[PDB]
């Protein structure tokens, strides 16, 4: 994408400075457009559903990046753990192949 | 009507007039004496103050009067 | 030194029905409201009492506060040992400081009996009270373990919607069983079920906008919602008398806020004249835009906002309006839509409505309607819907199963009693405690009904002489109110009935007579008489005549 | 140094004389967001014959012990009175209640009064009242000019010159007399 973190936190803080009503960055979106892209490969292939972290960046006063997470709870069983951390790691190699 | 699990509590003037207390020769004096000492304490702040101050409020209130 | 935990109580289902909902005595007891059409709303006018009152008060204030200081600068300075939460321990300052806890130490610590009081059971038209001893002077209490009931003025359930045996408790009792009592977590990326669909639909189809949104909580609501389109260069014009979360929402947003003065529309009209003219500060450049923020009733006063007014002066100069609106949302209107409703206004008129659920239907939450394009940009703008809970099952069901009952879906006739019950009931209390000679609020038809008690010393003796009477109120005083004006705010509701209501206004006749608290003049009989009327021929004839709209000045 | 996101700190005055900075747009919205309530109650019903009911209970308890004299008496009940009124108006800076931050921490109350606006009537009648009363106290009984001079002379200093608007707004702090007022 072209871009780094420390451009997009000075970006922001500009924007909030000048008091700009409108708001709106394109690699950020780009990112988070390929991150819903890795989840819903995940989704439609195997029956395994996660989710990534959902900010408000208009909001936000520190840097921060868009990422990914996975949760897990105390009635679960190791072995679909274990399967599921299979499929979700082939569904990131297949998703970010083809450079 | 149905009935409920209330306890109603009976208003001064029934109380009285079922107890038989009214007197006319001995309660008119009482009746002005309760009338004259809740209009001179209500007024005037003694009840959210201390024993201490109340007490002295009222011996300065006497001290006025009696001189 | 423990609250005590206390065991419920064994009772047929007959008895404990009553206790909660009261069966009706006469069909002649109900009233329906008629609409206004949108003839003028009248200045309201206030009755006064006098001057030796006010002196008076003067005096026992002047009083307070100097012996308060004196008692603070010879305890501090001599007895330092007995006061060591206010000084310095080893280089760290104490948690606060003598001078902001004047207030509550040195006058409000001797009432605070009057405050705060523990009850069990269901809230509806008898509530359960625990007995407590106080020590000391109220720094600390001791509980034998003993309850009985009292008659409650304080509960705010207007349309008598909390009940431990209905169909709304099924309902709550089927969703426990169906969707468990746990949620997933934001609402963006899981703990969204198609009950909360049908709730947003069923919000907005009741109000009469295009989409909604359905918050947890009411005060988060209004905190967090005018940061999302607010800005440092824009300008809000509010009320003085403003609920806090406004003032919390409006302060973390960071425009600037002009106030004018209550129910003054020419101040309005000049304050929005002067601010358009004159621009940004320092730069005198035109503001972004202008935002009317109002409330529907207000629960100090029992007064109404004159929505026409509003609505034209935006009309005219090109601004928004913002209705906050929790009071009125249910328990007004002649079919109880809002403020909307009994002004004739149409819905599209205002930009942005706001309410809870906690006044009227019984549970908690509280929802905002609008614009379906404005909507759609604040699904995303909001920080309430991203980062924090959601909305529980249970509530849910309980809120729908309210709003489908007062719509008329569910049961055909049981709303419009309600409604019915309740104008009749704050009708026939008004009208009463006015020919008693008392002194009230309102607009003849709010459910809040302010009795105003002047001298500082009156209200816990009123307070304590109605708890010896097994009645239950809440009184007010500064500064949540003006110096010289204290009151008693009366929450009345459908689950009482007129039995209640004579008992009620027997005892306080009798107290008010004992404590000297009736003083009325002839600016509130519309004879121009001032009235003492004798309480049997108050009882005769009032609820008969509460029905004509021509026995209330305002 | 290190120098602070979001700086909020008080500053102490400098010099013999002095005079506090005006405020800045985020304290002006704190102070317009809330009434004020210490000065809102001087303007209601019936807070200005409340003084003359004081004075004129002030004046029969010192006259009523035997032992004083009628200049005497009068003197001590201006005394009273001016005491009074300089601790309440100049004296204590703040608010008991609590307002959002510090807010009026800086400002007294008669300061407060009507929002900083100036020849409003209740000033008039609050600057008059004492006037009225060195008036009265002078030409009612016989006087000396020893105690004359003084009494004028804490009736001006102690009532008179706080209100007038040369002093407004002004903080005057002796190096090792009065300690350094926050500006
Ligand atoms: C018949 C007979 C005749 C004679 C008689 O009896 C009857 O007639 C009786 C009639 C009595 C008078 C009646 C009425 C008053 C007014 C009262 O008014 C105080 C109100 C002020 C505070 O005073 C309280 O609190 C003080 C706290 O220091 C106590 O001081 C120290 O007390 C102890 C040592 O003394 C030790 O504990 C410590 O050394 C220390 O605590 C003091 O005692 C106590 O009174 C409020 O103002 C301040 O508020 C802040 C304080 O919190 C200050 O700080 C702030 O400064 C910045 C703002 O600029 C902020 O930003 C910062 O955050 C923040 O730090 C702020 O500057 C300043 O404005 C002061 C007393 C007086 C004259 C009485 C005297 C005694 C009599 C003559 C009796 C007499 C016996
Ligand atoms: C041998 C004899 C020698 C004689 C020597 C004479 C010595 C004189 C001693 C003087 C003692 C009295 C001096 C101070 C007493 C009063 C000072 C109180 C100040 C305490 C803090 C004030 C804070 C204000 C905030 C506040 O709560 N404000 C208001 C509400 O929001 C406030 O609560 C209310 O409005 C009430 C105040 C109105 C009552 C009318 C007062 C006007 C006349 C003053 C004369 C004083 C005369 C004292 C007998």
């Amino acid at each position: 994408f072209g871009y780094t973190c420390e451009q997009l936190f000075e970006t922001m803080s500009a924007l909030q400075k000048k008091s700009q009503t409108n708001k709106f960055i394109e690699p950020y979106e780009e990112e988070e457009k390929f991150l819903q892209s890795i989840v819903d490969h995940a989704l439609i292939n195997y029956n395994v559903l996660i989710t990534r972290n959902t900010i408000v960046l208009k909001q936000e006063t520190l840097p921060i990046v868009p990422s990914l997470k996975i949760c897990c709870n105390a009635a679960m069983s190791p072995e679909e753990l274990k399967n599921a951390c299979e499929s979700v790691k082939q569904s990131i190699l297949a998703c970010c192949q083809e450079s | 009507q149905h009935k409920s699990s209330m306890v109603y509590i009976p208003t001064t003037k029934e109380a009285k007039r079922r107890n038989g207390k009214s007197e006319g020769i001995l309660n008119t004096i009482e009746e002005v004496v309760e009338k004259l000492y809740w209009t001179y304490y209500i007024h005037l702040p003694f009840y959210l103050m201390a024993s201490f101050d109340s007490f002295f409020l009222h011996v300065f209130f006497l001290t006025i009067f009696s001189l | 030194t423990r609250v005590p935990l206390c065991e419920p109580e064994e009772l047929p289902d007959d008895i404990q029905k009553e206790n909660e909902y009261g069966t009706l005595d006469s069909p002649g007891h109900l009233y329906q409201v008629k609409s206004r059409h949108g003839k003028p709303l009248p200045e309201p006018v206030v009755d006064t009492p006098p001057y030796y009152i006010s002196l008076l008060t003067y005096l026992n204030y002047l009083i307070l506060i100097i012996l308060g200081h004196v008692h603070d600068f010879l305890g501090m300075t001599f007895q330092k040992n007995k006061h060591l939460d206010l000084l310095e321990h080893d280089g760290l300052a104490p948690w606060f400081s003598n001078f902001e806890s004047f207030y509550v130490r040195r006058i409000k610590m001797r009432i605070d009996d009057c405050f705060s009081r523990p009850t069990t059971g269901v809230p509806g038209r008898f509530i359960r009270c625990i007995d407590r001893i106080s020590h000391n002077i109220n720094e600390y209490f001791t509980y034998s373990g003993a309850v009985y009931p009292c008659m409650n003025l304080s509960s705010y359930n207007y349309l008598g919607f909390a009940q431990s045996k209905g169909q709304c408790t099924d309902a709550a009792l089927e969703s426990v069983d169906k969707y468990s009592i746990q949620s997933g977590g934001p609402r963006a990326q899981i703990g969204t079920t198609d009950l909360h669909i049908k709730a947003e639909k069923l919000v907005a189809r009741f109000i009469g906008k295009e989409d909604a949104l359905v918050f947890s909580m009411g005060y988060g609501t209004n905190a967090n919602l005018f940061n999302a389109f607010l800005d440092k260069k824009c300008l809000v014009i509010s009320d003085e008398l403003n609920h806090t979360s406004i003032r919390t929402g409006v302060r973390l947003s960071g425009a600037a806020v002009r106030t004018f003065k209550h129910g003054d529309m020419v101040g309005l009209e000049k304050l929005i004249r002067e601010q358009i003219v004159l621009g940004q500060p320092k730069t005198n450049r035109p503001w972004k835009k202008i935002l009317i923020c109002a409330e529907g009733l207000f629960s100090m006063e029992g007064t109404l906002c004159n929505l026409p007014k509003l609505v034209e002066l935006k009309k005219k100069y090109k601004c928004y309006l913002f209705i906050d609106e929790a009071h009125s949302i249910g328990a007004m209107g002649p079919t109880g839509r809002g403020v909307c409703e009994i002004f004739g206004v149409d819905p599209k008129d205002v930009d942005i409505l706001m309410g809870t659920f906690t006044k009227s239907f019984g549970a908690a939450g509280g929802y905002i309607a609008a614009d379906q394009w404005i909507i759609d940009r604040l699904r995303l703008d909001l920080t309430t819907v991203s980062y924090s809970e959601s909305m529980p099952a249970p509530v849910l069901a309980q809120t729908i199963s309210s709003l489908q009952t007062i719509s008329g879906e569910i049961c055909p006739g049981q709303g419009t009693e309600r409604l019915q019950r309740i104008a009749f009931n704050s009708r026939y209390l008004r009208l009463a405690l006015q020919r008693l000679g008392f002194i009230v609020y309102g607009v003849a038809d709010s459910p809040v009904i302010p009795l105003l008690l002047y001298c500082p010393s009156k209200m816990p003796a009123f307070s304590r002489m109605m708890l010896q009477r097994r009645i239950a109120v809440v009184v007010v005083a500064y500064p949540a109110t003006p110096l010289i004006e204290s009151r008693v705010r009366f929450c009345m509701s459908a689950s009482l009935t007129k039995e209640d209501i004579d008992y009620l206004l027997r005892h306080v006749s009798e107290v008010g007579d004992k404590l000297n608290l009736k003083s009325n003049s002839g600016k509130s009989s519309y004879d121009g008489k001032r009235q003492r009327w004798d309480i049997e021929e108050v009882i005769r004839r009032t609820p008969e005549d509460c029905k004509d709209d021509k026995y209330f000045v305002n | 140094t290190t120098e602070p996101v979001k700086d909020h700190r008080r500053r102490r005055a400098a010099a013999i004389i002095s005079h506090v900075e005006p405020e800045t747009f985020e304290d002006e919205n704190d102070q317009q967001l809330l009434p004020n309530m210490n000065a809102t109650w001087v303007d209601q019903r019936g807070a200005w014959i409340i003084h003359v009911v004081i004075i004129i209970l002030l004046k029969l308890f010192y006259n009523l012990f035997p032992g004083v004299t009628t200049e005497w008496s009068w003197t001590l009940t201006n005394m009273t009175y001016v005491i009074g009124s300089y601790v309440m108006f100049h004296l204590i800076k703040g608010t008991p209640f609590d307002f959002n931050g510090g807010a009026y921490d800086n400002l007294t109350m008669w300061e407060q009064i009507d929002d900083e606006t100036l020849y409003t009537p209740s000033r008039k009648f609050l600057i008059s009242v004492p006037i009225a009363l060195f008036l009265v106290s002078t030409h009612y009984a016989h006087y000396d000019l020893k105690l004359f001079s003084w009494n004028c002379f804490l009736t001006t200093f102690g009532a008179v010159v706080p209100k007038l608007p040369v002093t407004h707004r002004l903080r005057i702090s002796i190096p090792g007399i009065t300690g350094r007022a926050q500006i």
